[PDB]
């Protein structure tokens, strides 16, 4: 997705 | 007659609010310190500020009911378009009518209009971005309303994206009934009146806040040493 911070803080 | 379901739905955003949002801004002091002299001198806090932000409205947004049930890509793309808009949304508890600036029980950590444009943001943004705070703090929410219109903010089934609108809207629906019931169920006039839809005009006003934003993040972000002073999630979620 090309987010992968986002991504990880969401769950 | 307001919910058990309902109730059950303002209870969880109080607590997400409160798990999330902390009133004493201890946490302020591991961002690197403001610096008030100068360009763009303040940024490197502000960036970090916002990027704290986002970390806390990505907590909230976990919580609230029938996000779980969206799919990871939905979540992405509803966090990544409201982030900036949930912030001043939320920031709005700090910000005072008295000196027009967000206050954080420091002077380093209370922030005012020239605060902002050190950051790098033209007046196209701060002027309505101020008015905004204002209208916000005039409206006098309750906490439950406060906390309600985050989380329709966030789940919204317009956002660019969007894989699947109809079950965003679905849960927004949820939210926005609740917040009906309890503005007639719990909301005295005058106080009341026309309430919700001043509400749903702030959303309006974000909208066009957010837009603001991204015209000044591309500007200031355009040079790569502006773009350095930003956090890696900063860069993430607005660009890269
Ligand atoms: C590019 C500079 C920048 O900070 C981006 C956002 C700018 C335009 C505004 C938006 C919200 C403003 C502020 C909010 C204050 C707080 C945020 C909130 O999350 C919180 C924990 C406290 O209430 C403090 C103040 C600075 C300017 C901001 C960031």
């Amino acid at each position: 997705k090309n987010h992968p911070m986002l991504m990880n803080l969401l769950k | 007659k307001l919910s058990e379901e309902q109730q059950h739905i303002i209870a969880i955003l109080l607590d997400a609010h409160h798990k999330t949002y902390d009133p004493t801004y201890a946490d302020f002091r591991d961002f690197r310190p403001p610096v008030r002299m100068s360009p763009l001198s303040m940024l490197p806090h502000l960036a970090d500020l916002v990027s704290y932000s986002i970390q806390k409205v990505i907590g909230f947004a976990k919580m609230i009911p029938g996000f779980r049930d969206l799919t990871s890509d939905d979540q992405i793309v509803l966090l990544k378009s409201s982030a900036i808009e949930v912030i001043m949304l939320r920031s709005n508890q700090s910000f005072t009518m008295d000196d027009m600036s967000w206050d954080c029980g420091s002077q380093d950590y209370k922030y005012d209009v020239t605060d902002v444009s050190k950051a790098g943001h033209t007046l196209e943004l701060i002027e309505p971005l101020i008015k905004f705070q204002v209208g916000l703090k005039k409206l006098n929410l309750h906490e439950e309303e406060h906390v309600l219109l985050m989380a329709i903010c966030i789940v919204s089934p317009d956002r660019p994206g969007v894989q699947d609108a109809k079950l965003v809207e679905a849960i927004q629906d949820r939210l926005s009934n609740t917040l009906q019931t309890y503005i007639r169920c719990r909301h005295p006039p005058p106080g009341s009146h026309q309430l919700y839809a001043k509400m749903i005009q702030k959303l309006a006003d974000l909208r066009s806040l957010n837009e603001e934003h991204s015209k000044q993040y591309r500007s200031l972000s355009f040079q790569p040493e502006n773009s350095m002073k930003l956090t890696p999630l900063v860069l993430e979620v607005f660009g890269n």
